[PDB]
């Protein structure tokens, strides 16, 4: 990855302005309805066999806020997103067993739910810049399995 | 497959959005275009491939009718896309993996116009929508 | 959708084949572990998620059962293949990714073991048949 | 990409033993009968209706040699394939218009027929270190579409 300053910039501005407590209940939320298989890692949550059920679930909510605020080491490391998410890619693998591709799953849900909150000012360069700062963690999360 | 529930979400929500397809379609091709730049190799023929350019705005229009008229034939999309997948396949020869890129597009942007009425309930139906058109636009390919 | 050429050309290709179904499961199985390491986030249940293990030959018998039963039900793939998909959803809750790498493994074994029936007809109907196979796999999870 | 020893040996295997002249037309043919609208860039070819036509049609299968010989220079520069490759990405994108996602249809072809070439020889562990090496040229050749 090679960072322009105006993808610095687009992505610094929206983590200063992100409501984690409400972006990160809501993009989980939605992942666990949109793409049920998800729900795999949260089975002791609760009851998760509803839309309603998921969305009153203050495990799924505080597991939301948890997994957002991951993002904030990269945005502290942007020429480094490899190496900074290595052990969290390693605990993933080999302690959680999560597919990867649940992580591609909760970014698109991420960007969905942050460009409800944005509205117009979620532009097509905005939405460039914030989906490749995910793209690029994505990546590094899946870097160590084996 | 879309279930009574999926085809009611669906039905629902286009009652709610439908109105604004037009501009829904201008800012789903913009995104595509600026967000995923290799889709612009079926726009070669065009001098203004660009966001909100003429091209891409009544093109928009034109998309968002097509996601009109499957909504309207959403109990059997293969028979209601044919011609569709028929100049898909046949003149402009697209690769099916771009309606996926548009589909991710066109949720966007309806998150960013009705925020309210996209619902994770109207969001999970319409992905099961977007994806059966893109299956019935793939019909004709092989 | 499947056309009766496709349908056809599935059938005569396993009436050619089936007979190998166990040894195509274990092949296809282990290459999937082995180029597609993440697949083995649902085998964490296993000690022995190696090519050829035990759980993987055993196992590889079970998917290609689960072929033949595709095979066998390719007028209604989604009736046909209900149960294996209340399967994978409830209880296994593979993520639908998976099931087009498996796919593309069993393509590359058939093309090892069988190279002069796997013509390029036979991989086009083929390949369709596997993407419909998926797709019905999908179909109780959301 | 960071290669190991045997994943170097074992491409420099397969290319040394490579039959260009006839895994190439087969992989072209093929993609161009499993992936049908991959012959949009091929309308001065002559003949593709059907799938007879395509297998004997001699401007695909010079093509199809021609395409198989690209990847002999990522063979010989396996830690700079990107920089290698980006002359023929920029042409493929400015001049060709050719989607990218066809570059990685055509790998996968060119995986089905090498591996029927090969047969048993062509094991999960040769299947992965190709794959690798096809997946590297492929997002080299995406890498210039701006
Ligand atoms: C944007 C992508 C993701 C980020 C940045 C991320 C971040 C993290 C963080 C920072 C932790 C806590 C690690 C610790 O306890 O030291 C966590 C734990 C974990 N996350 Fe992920 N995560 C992501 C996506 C997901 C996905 C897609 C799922 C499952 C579908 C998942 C399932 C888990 C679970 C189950 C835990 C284990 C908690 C525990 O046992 O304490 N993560 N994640
Ligand atoms: C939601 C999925 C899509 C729908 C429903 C759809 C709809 C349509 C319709 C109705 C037309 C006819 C326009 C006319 O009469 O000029 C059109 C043409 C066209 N579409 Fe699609 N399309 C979709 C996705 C795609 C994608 C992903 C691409 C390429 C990346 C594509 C490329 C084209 C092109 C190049 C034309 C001809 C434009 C022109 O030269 O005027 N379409 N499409
Ligand atoms: C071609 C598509 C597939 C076929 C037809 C298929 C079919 C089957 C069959 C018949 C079963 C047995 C269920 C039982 O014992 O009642 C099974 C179980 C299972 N499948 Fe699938 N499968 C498919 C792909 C996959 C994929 C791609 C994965 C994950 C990467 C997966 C993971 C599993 C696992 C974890 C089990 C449970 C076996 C155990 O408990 O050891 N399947 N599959
Ligand atoms: C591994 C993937 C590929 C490689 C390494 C590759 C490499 C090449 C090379 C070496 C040339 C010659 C450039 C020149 O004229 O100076 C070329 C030409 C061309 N390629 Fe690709 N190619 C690949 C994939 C594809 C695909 C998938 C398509 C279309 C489906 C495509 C379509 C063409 C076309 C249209 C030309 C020009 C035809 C001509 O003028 O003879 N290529 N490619």
């Amino acid at each position: 990855v090679e960072w322009t300053d105006k993808e610095r910039s687009i992505i610094s501005d929206i983590f200063s302005h992100m409501d984690y407590d409400d972006i990160g209940p809501k993009a989980l939320s939605r992942c666990l309805i949109v793409y049920p298989w998800t729900q795999r890692h949260f089975s002791g949550f609760g009851n998760l066999y509803n839309a309603e059920a998921i969305i009153g679930n203050a495990n799924v909510a505080a597991h939301g806020i948890k997994v957002l605020h991951g993002l904030d080491r990269g945005v502290k490391n942007m020429d480094n997103i490899a190496a900074t998410y290595a052990d969290l890619s390693t605990l993933h693998s080999e302690k959680l067993h999560v597919d990867p591709d649940n992580f591609k799953l909760l970014s698109d849900c991420i960007t969905i739910v942050l460009a409800a909150k944005m509205g117009h000012a979620f532009t097509a360069e905005t939405q460039g810049a914030f989906q490749k700062f995910l793209a690029v963690v994505v990546s590094a999360l899946g870097k160590q399995y084996h | 497959s879309l279930s009574d529930k999926d085809k009611a979400a669906v039905r629902a929500l286009w009652s709610k959005i439908g109105k604004s397809a037009d501009a829904i379609g201008n800012d789903a091709l913009s995104r595509m275009i600026v967000v995923y730049p290799q889709t612009k190799t079926y726009f070669s023929h065009w001098p203004d491939v660009t966001p909100g350019s003429p091209h891409i705005k009544a093109h928009g229009k034109k998309v968002m009718g097509g996601i009109a008229l499957a909504v309207s034939k959403i109990d059997d999309l293969k028979t209601g896309l044919m011609e569709l997948s028929e100049q898909h396949a046949y003149k402009l020869r697209v690769d099916p993996a771009n309606f996926k890129i548009l589909n991710h597009c066109i949720l966007v942007v309806i998150s960013t116009m009705f925020p309210k009425e996209f619902t994770p309930e109207a969001h999970v139906s319409l992905d099961k929508f977007l994806s059966g058109v893109a299956l019935a636009l793939a019909e004709r390919y092989r």
